[PDB]
């Protein structure tokens, strides 16, 4: 009855959705031909929520993959599911932004987003209620992030009384993959402060250590970290699909986690993961969740919480569990930790219990944390961006595409102002 | 799938790129081996041509 | 000397491994043929966000 | 889709671009009659009816000795016959007669082949001109060849390749002539212009390929390498993928500055793979010494500003990631302060191919390098110098000077290479 | 009723893990390359 | 996880290379080809081929010597860039490997011990070889010890010496030698060790019963005393010593670091067919001054400090039952400020034999490293011949005219005789 139509912004969007629509379809036991192989009739219940009906006994996802180079977009279809989508999703450009945002902003993408915009209002007609829409990028290159901005000022305008969820992969500071990486950051959070209900902050650099430190693998490729990424995306809104018998859906975090409009930048993470030498010589638990799932080893950003308050608190768990033995745990960490929790929020925590696990699990939880330590990931790219804007590096490749040169002071008087605002709730 | 999802699959393929290469790269020996003795052969044809 | 640039004929084991292409063929056709246009009519049903078409009786 | 057109001029381009098409038939599955025995060849072949593929590449010279050899060789009958053009009479080591008198004949005839190669082409993402500072043709002809494709041209992408005359061993006597007034037209009408050294690469060979007694087939033989790391992101999928259009714009801070240096690891040879292991971390320390350096030009003394990487073969992205952090923390390798994400990291699938009688080894990774350093300042003051030693009395300026110039386009163009030197000064200086 | 439910769902568990070694075992034994995979003069 | 790079320089240390690195190949059963039909990862390197190639650099000033390496059984098995040569020698002369000769091959070297420190995750210390009596065993040998100190921080370096002899000297110029590079090895060096070679020469005429050894059999009896050393590193023990424990335990001032090397038992396979080799027989006999290492007597001096390194079929029952016995007796003595002078490293695994060498099957044995206050009868006897060479301008004129000038001799002479005045105030009681 509450549907999300999917958007993937660029390359970085296109693997992670790819991955993403794998581990709900099996969760859905659907098939890439398309039908339905499963033997619990509760799974058919709610399916609707990302799916459309299609002749034949079939159901296809709704989404729709943006991207500016078709390389990246047939590599998808060639690997695991790529058979279950409309070809009319799948729309790209012929000349790539080339990592540049304003190229991506004004100059290569406000010619594709009419086509896009085609679409979209095709997805979003189907509905009966829609409950809102998501949208996955990265904020250090040019396609996601340069028209991924501009994709969410199109559609806000037009469907204001909405949710807006959208997945930032916020640059990490020492990997330095790209040269231009803080001009594409800087102006593109501009963009996340003003026109978004919802973003996250998952960085690359701790998904390193998470695979590195925790699940112990030798070669983790990109397959592997979007294992990772989508089995949050599956736990944040598990509740709209599944039946429980404590529920919170997509709009009861929306409306409890934001104290203020401009802060919603939260920082994931996910509890039962381990390795596979480690899995049988520890139990499954509520303490056992709730011990790790707390931990700053397996927070999915380069933020540590110790650095700063935590301002309100999310966590939705899954599986057949006790919640005497839920909000026990909840309340054990709020009374021993008394520097790290706001005082002027008591109960900060809220909390969710889904009847479904992840199969192959016992028990899962996932969390949902904004604390002050977001301001280190806003800070010190600050630094960075003003390091190469004094001496005015790089910015021909910007101002020559119809860009003025006041536009880079009104992002960083902007970026300034989130940096300080953040501060004063500290 | 089931190929990309395991690991050890992975190892085993990295493995046996490199056993080939060995081989690969012993049978070029063997033909930079084949192209000295013909500098050579060439050598002693302009040596009796000087003389 | 121009000669050296090909005077050996290729062998099987001169080559490597792993031949991985990047077949381009449906994207192709994508672009050929484009990508989707409006000229429809405007065709919704009416919808009440709390309930469609309710029982009123009494 | 992605396609691109390859203009070899001059004696050097030939020699070159043979090396080149004999590693990319190897890699593509080609014959050398153009049959094969998947659209990867889309990129530099064109396909017809009769399952046959025509390079797009334009063999343009102004002497018939150097492009008969393509016309009777083995790869005969791979090139389209009117794609080998030639001139009537060569320029003989003029600048000005490839500019004002020779080249003015048959450049109406190259931009005709031009046009017919692009037009071909559903899209175009950019060129590739190969040529040499030493020669005439590769100097004068080049020169007003890139002010017709600018013009015609808007903003399409001409990579260049440049042979920069090696700083002590040179050919030619008017040499350093040609190369001051060469750099006046690929200041202003170049998008970027890759920099190698003929005498980094005799030494190289020397030390690291264990040959005493190189030749032209070996130096041509690493030079393709280079382009075929680069065209291998276009050519063969990646876990991140770096395009022409993509590293233009992320390697270059200023327009006057788009003067990159390569460098290529490993360069070893077929007995000592044996012995050495070949990992994601050593070959990246390979690519920062100043020994296996491709130009003639000491790092050390100056201050990069980027790096472009481009890795290929069996190589994850935790170990490279790894191995910048190592780069970084050492005092011995600097960077300019307002550039701290100096970095840009490639990756590819398919590792590189071996031509059969060359010189390296079959390798399972290896690693390119396409870095922006300071260094050089310094190869541009000693041919500042020795280009002021020789036009202070006057000599060779009369060949020059009745052919078509004037006396002043050396004045004007000493006051551009030293105003050159001063933007090196005053972005390199930290403030 | 609840213990032996517990023994019975460790049980399974390790029947599971035994399984997706052999298929490990399995997909290393047979391993098939696509021709197109395979370099044409290869 | 533990590694150890060996750097070996001078012709001596190319021929104690290779045997030290011969027994290296059956300890750990590796062929000559490079390849077996986690013990070898502080010596060997790591290929996907599963080839192992040797942490160490040999480096010389002469192509006489490493060519024979080059064309030798193990030809394949060291690396070709490993063993850098040089094209011209110094000729016994210190100064033309310090000033002139030695800077050419100084900068490459470091360049290479670069490369395989780079491939190093965990280091635990260089091992340095050299000859005194050589200009590349002292020349060049000295710049490498200074600017590897600036270059690597506090590694470890150890160093095995080659004293000159007291009596029969294979050169003439061999004191200048041996003066001018104590003064460069006081402040740029962590721990020492002194073989002369009479007191090898009189181990294996009496010990060993071969009446006409040659350098292999002297080369081969360092190589069952440099395996002792890193043992441990190699192989697990019922307690085990690194390269860093020893060295604490031996040094008590940082003026001082000249142990005297020692090895028990080494006797034929016919007198290993009678006599018994029980633990306490083989520390009795490190005592021994006919059984010594080093051409002086502890019995004039005192032990400051002591190592031992047992190996083989040893536990810590009679281990502690001999060194009673040893404290009991009054012919050794100890200084009065050090009352619990030992220390005991105890492993399992026994030695391994070359076949073909000169030692037989054993089960049990020792190596002592004993800090004495004989060390300075050494130096008494060499700053004799220095000063009686050096008192009318003696085989100077070489030396001078590479660019050295000619107060160097003074100031590595009244350096010298400050050391002994700091060795003797150790020697007093309170
Ligand atoms: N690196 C490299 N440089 C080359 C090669 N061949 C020629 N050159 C350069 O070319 C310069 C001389 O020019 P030519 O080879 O005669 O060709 P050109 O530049 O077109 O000059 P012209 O023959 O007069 O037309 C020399 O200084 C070389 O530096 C080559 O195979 N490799
Ligand atoms: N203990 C021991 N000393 C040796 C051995 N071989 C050579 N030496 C010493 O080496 C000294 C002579 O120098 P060499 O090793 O022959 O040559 P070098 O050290 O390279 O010096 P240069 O010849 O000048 O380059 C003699 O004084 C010996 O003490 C050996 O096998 N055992
Ligand atoms: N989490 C995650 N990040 C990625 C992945 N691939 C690339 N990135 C990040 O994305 C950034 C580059 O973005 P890019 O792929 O160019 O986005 P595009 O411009 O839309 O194509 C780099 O800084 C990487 O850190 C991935 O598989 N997972
Ligand atoms: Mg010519
Ligand atoms: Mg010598």
């Amino acid at each position: 009855m509450r549907e999300i139509v999917h958007l993937q912004a660029g390359q970085c969007g296109n693997q992670i959705g790819a991955k993403f629509w794998e581990v709900i379809s099996d969760e859905h036991g659907i098939d890439p031909t398309g039908t339905y192989h499963g033997d619990s009739d509760l799974q058919l219940e709610r399916i609707n929520v990302y799916y459309n009906e299609a002749t034949g006994g079939k159901y296809v996802p709704r989404a729709v993959l943006v991207d500016l180079e078709p390389g990246t977009m047939d590599s998808v279809r060639s690997g695991p599911f790529g058979q279950i989508f409309r070809p009319d999703n799948f729309v790209f450009g012929q000349s790539g932004a080339g990592n540049n945002w304003a190229k991506g902003h004004y100059t290569e993408g406000a010619e594709l987003v009419d086509s896009v915009l085609d679409v979209v209002r095709k997805e979003a007609e189907s509905c009966d209620c829609l409950q809102g829409f998501q949208l996955t990028h990265s904020l250090g290159g040019g396609t996601g992030s340069g028209m991924g901005t501009l994709l969410i000022s199109k559609i806000r305008e037009e469907y204001p009384d909405r949710i807006m969820n959208t997945f930032s992969v916020v640059p990490s500071p020492k990997v330095s993959d790209t040269v231009v990486e803080p001009y594409n950051a800087t102006l593109s959070v501009h963009q996340l402060v003003e026109n978004t209900d919802e973003t996250y902050c998952i960085d690359n650099e701790a998904l390193y250590d998470i695979c590195f430190r925790t699940l112990k693998l030798t070669t983790p490729t990109y397959g592997d970290l979007n294992h990772l990424v989508s089995a949050t995306m599956s736990g944040v809104t598990t509740c709209l699909r599944f039946p429980g018998q404590l529920n919170a859906d997509l709009r009861k975090l929306a409306v409890n986690m934001v104290p203020f409009p401009r802060l919603h930048f939260f920082m994931p993470g996910f509890a039962p993961l381990t390795s596979r030498g480690s899995q049988q010589y520890r139990a499954l638990t509520v303490p056992e969740l709730t011990q790790q799932m707390f931990d700053a080893k397996n927070m999915m950003a380069a933020c540590d919480p110790r650095h700063g308050r935590y301002l309100t608190v999310a966590a939705v768990f899954r599986g057949r569990m006790s919640m005497k033995e839920v909000d026990e745990q909840m309340l054990n960490v709020q009374n021993k930790n008394s520097s790290y929790f706001v005082e002027w929020i008591p109960n900060n925590v809220k909390t969710a219990v889904c009847d479904i696990p992840p199969r192959g699990l016992k028990m899962s939880a996932t969390f949902i944390g904004n604390s002050t330590a977001i301001q280190e990931l806003f800070k010190r790219i600050s630094e960075q961006f003003t390091a190469m804007f004094r001496r005015k590096a790089f910015l021909h490749w910007y101002t020559g595409e119809g860009m003025d040169e006041m536009e880079f002071t009104e992002a960083e008087s902007n970026m300034n102002d989130l940096v300080s605002e953040y501060q004063q709730y500290q | 799938q089931f190929r990309e999802r395991c690991e050890e699959l992975r190892v085993e393929l990295l493995s046996i790129h490199q056993k080939k290469v060995c081989e690969e790269r012993k049978a070029q020996i063997a033909f930079n081996e084949e192209l000295s003795r013909q500098k050579l052969v060439e050598e002693q044809m302009f040596s009796k041509l000087w003389e | 000397n121009s000669s050296h640039y090909g005077e050996f004929l290729p062998i099987p084991q001169f080559f490597p491994c792993n031949y991985t292409p990047k077949e381009q063929v449906f994207s192709s056709h994508i672009r050929a043929t484009g990508f989707y246009q409006n000229n429809t009519l405007n065709t919704a049903p009416d919808r009440t966000r709390t309930l469609d078409f309710p029982n009123i009786q009494h | 889709m992605r396609e691109c057109i390859s203009i070899h001029v001059g004696q050097a381009g030939v020699q070159i671009g043979n090396a080149c098409w004999e590693l990319y038939c190897l890699e593509h599955g080609i014959q050398p009659d153009g049959q094969m025995p998947d659209d990867s060849f889309n990129t530099f072949f064109s396909e017809t009816g009769a399952g046959k593929h025509v390079p797009r590449a334009v063999f343009v010279d102004l002497e018939p000795t150097v492009i008969d050899e393509v016309r009777t060789g083995t790869y005969r009958q791979l090139f389209h016959p009117e794609q080998l053009i030639t001139g009537k009479e060569d320029a003989a080591n003029n600048y000005a007669r490839g500019h004002y008198t020779i080249g003015k004949e048959i450049i109406d005839l190259v931009l005709d082949r031009i046009r017919k190669l692009a037009d071909q082409c559903t899209g175009l993402q950019g060129f590739l001109v190969f040529h040499s500072f030493g020669g005439g043709t590769g100097s004068g002809f080049t020169s007003l060849l890139m002010e017709r494709l600018s013009v015609d041209y808007g903003k399409k992408s001409k990579l260049e390749f440049s042979i920069y005359p090696a700083p002590q061993v040179s050919t030619a006597v008017v040499e350093p002539y040609n190369s001051i007034l060469t750099t006046h037209t690929t200041l202003e009408h170049s998008d970027c212009a890759f920099m190698v050294d003929n005498e980094a690469i005799y030494d190289i060979c020397r030390r690291n390929l264990d040959i005493e007694r190189p030749t032209y087939t070996n130096l041509n033989r690493l030079i393709g390498q280079i382009v075929s790391s680069i065209t291998a992101s276009l050519r063969f999928d990646g876990a991140l993928n770096v395009d022409l259009t993509e590293f233009q714009t992320n390697l270059v801070p200023y327009p006057r500055i788009h003067f990159p240096l390569a460098t290529y690891a490993p360069v070893i040879s077929a007995e000592k793979a044996y012995h050495e292991q070949l990992s994601v971390a050593e070959i990246t320390n390979a690519c920062f010494e100043p020994a296996n350096q491709m130009v003639k030009c000491d790092p050390r003394h100056g201050k990069y500003m980027a790096c472009c990487l481009l890795y290929r073969g069996d190589v994850v992205p935790k170990d490279v990631n790894a191995a910048i952090a190592t780069i970084k923390t050492k005092r011995t390798i600097q960077f300019v302060d307002w550039c701290p994400t100096g970095f840009k990291v490639g990756i590819n699938y398919q590792p590189p191919t071996v031509v059969p009688g060359g010189d390296l080894a079959k390798v399972q990774r290896a690693v390119c390098m396409l870095s922006n350093t300071t260094a050089i300042a310094e190869a541009w003051a000693r041919l500042d110098h020795k280009f002021d030693l020789m036009y202070a009395k006057r000599a060779f300026v009369h060949w020059y000077v009745g052919e078509g110039m004037e006396e002043g386009e050396f004045s004007e163009a000493r006051e551009d290479m030293a105003a050159l030197e001063k933007d090196y000064e005053e972005v390199g200086v930290d403030s | 009723a609840e213990k032996e439910e517990k023994r019975r769902e460790f049980e399974a568990g390790v029947a599971a893990n035994k399984m997706c070694l052999d298929k490990v075992q399995e997909v290393l034994s047979t391993h098939q390359v696509l021709p197109q995979n395979i370099h044409p003069m290869r």
